[PDB]
């Protein structure tokens, strides 16, 4: 029932190569719906999901202007931070920004986020109360003082509790066939002789949405942690996700093992057995 | 300077069927910084016209990307993903296994 | 949609 909207921005400086590379993406839950790339020729925010293409020219002009502003402030920030930490001009550095909002099963506001990292390390972040900042070091403390003097957190809170959640609800309505759907996984088993006395059972979950899922093995009903192997959930490339879990078993004992599959799109968990 | 090694998975978008059109994927995740070299290899040869998703990152700020290409698997054609990164002194080659 | 901000670190 819960839902999320997130914007991710990354700026990487390119010393001796001109302007920093800037890439912005927007997600609703696990579905990307917008993208911007300073290297692309269009210089505009672009649709990545079908339900967002409905928006008219005012939407796209506004989002392009906003993402360009973010690009510009990030490019200023790269130099600002080089100064803060007294770093040379010859190396590459990375600024990342993320913000967004979470709503509950009733689509009411639940959480807000606004975070900055420098060189893969936390720099500054809006605290959970949406009223104050946490700073990772002294440079971030200068940023925090500047933002407190400008009352940034109040404007940010008004954005997160209004525009962010309101347009998330709009997207969830318009993209209902995509965002509000739960594709239960398509599961199957493969079997492979590893040696003349051992076998591998692999349990596949495919084409599920959203990405959260649980695969567990058990032997005669007892959870089987050891002799197993699971891969991280991975995108299929078409908006769905994949995962598998495998266990090595004595040949002739495959019937004792069961693969259990938990997913939101399943009314009850699935149980798969080889024989 | 935080540096994180990429995790790599090579896999097909659909379960492999010889003679059928499909998509070969190399998913790289958990790396920092964002600079990364990812190539898909057919029989050890670099494939051209390889596309990639838009750079994004996780809660711990580490990046992830999906590289993909249209292909048609056969019985005896070998596919792989080659990843180079500032954390990988030796480039990593991960071979494609249709059941993985 | 995004936040219309010119926020500098």
């Amino acid at each position: 029932g819960s839902h999320s909207m997130r914007y991710f921005y990354t700026s990487v400086s390119r010393p001796g190569r001109g302007e920093p590379r800037f890439i912005a993406v927007g997600y609703v839950d696990d579905t990307q719906f917008v993208r911007f790339d300073s290297d692309a020729a269009s210089q505009r925010m672009e649709p990545r999901a079908p339900w967002i293409e409905q928006e008219g020219p005012e939407y796209w002009d506004g989002e392009t202007r906003k993402v360009k502003a973010h690009s510009q402030t990030h490019r200023v920030d790269l130099g600002t931070l080089r100064g803060y930490y007294n770093q040379s001009e010859a190396g590459s550095h990375t600024v990342q920004r993320m913000y967004g909002c979470d709503v509950g099963s009733d689509w009411r506001f639940l959480r807000g986020y606004h975070q900055y990292a420098y060189d893969g390390k936390d720099y500054i972040a809006l605290k959970e109360d949406l009223r104050s900042w946490t700073a990772a070091d002294m440079a971030a403390q200068t940023t925090k003082h500047k933002w407190e003097a400008a009352h940034v957190a109040e404007q940010l809170r008004a954005y997160l509790e209004g525009t962010c959640v309101e347009w998330l609800r709009r997207y969830l309505e318009n993209g209902k066939e995509t965002l509000q759907r739960t594709d239960a996984p398509k599961t199957h088993m493969t079997h492979h002789a590893v040696s003349d006395h051992e076998a591998t059972l692999r349990c596949w979950a495919l084409s599920f949405y959203p990405a959260e899922i649980t695969l567990t093995w058990q032997r005669d009903g007892e959870d089987q942690t050891q002799d197993t192997e699971l891969v991280e959930t991975r995108p299929a490339g078409d908006g769905t996700f994949q995962k598998w879990a495998a266990v090595v078993v004595p040949s002739g004992q495959e019937q004792r093992y069961t693969c259990h599959v938990q997913h939101e799109g399943l009314p009850k968990p699935l149980t798969l057995r080889w024989e | 300077m935080i540096q994180r090694t990429p995790k790599i998975q090579v896999y097909s978008r659909h379960p492999a069927e010889n003679g059928k059109s499909n998509f070969l994927n190399c998913y790289v995740s958990g790396f920092h910084p964002s600079d990364i070299e990812v190539d898909l290899l057919k029989n050890g040869e670099r494939i051209e016209k390889v596309e990639h998703s838009d750079l994004s990152f996780s809660k711990d700020w580490s990046f992830y990307l999906l590289y993909y290409t249209e292909f048609t698997p056969t019985e005896k054609d070998e596919y792989a993903c080659r990843v180079n990164h500032v954390t990988l002194s030796q480039p990593k080659i991960v071979k494609w296994d249709r059941d993985m | 949609k995004q936040w219309l901000v010119w926020l500098f670190l």
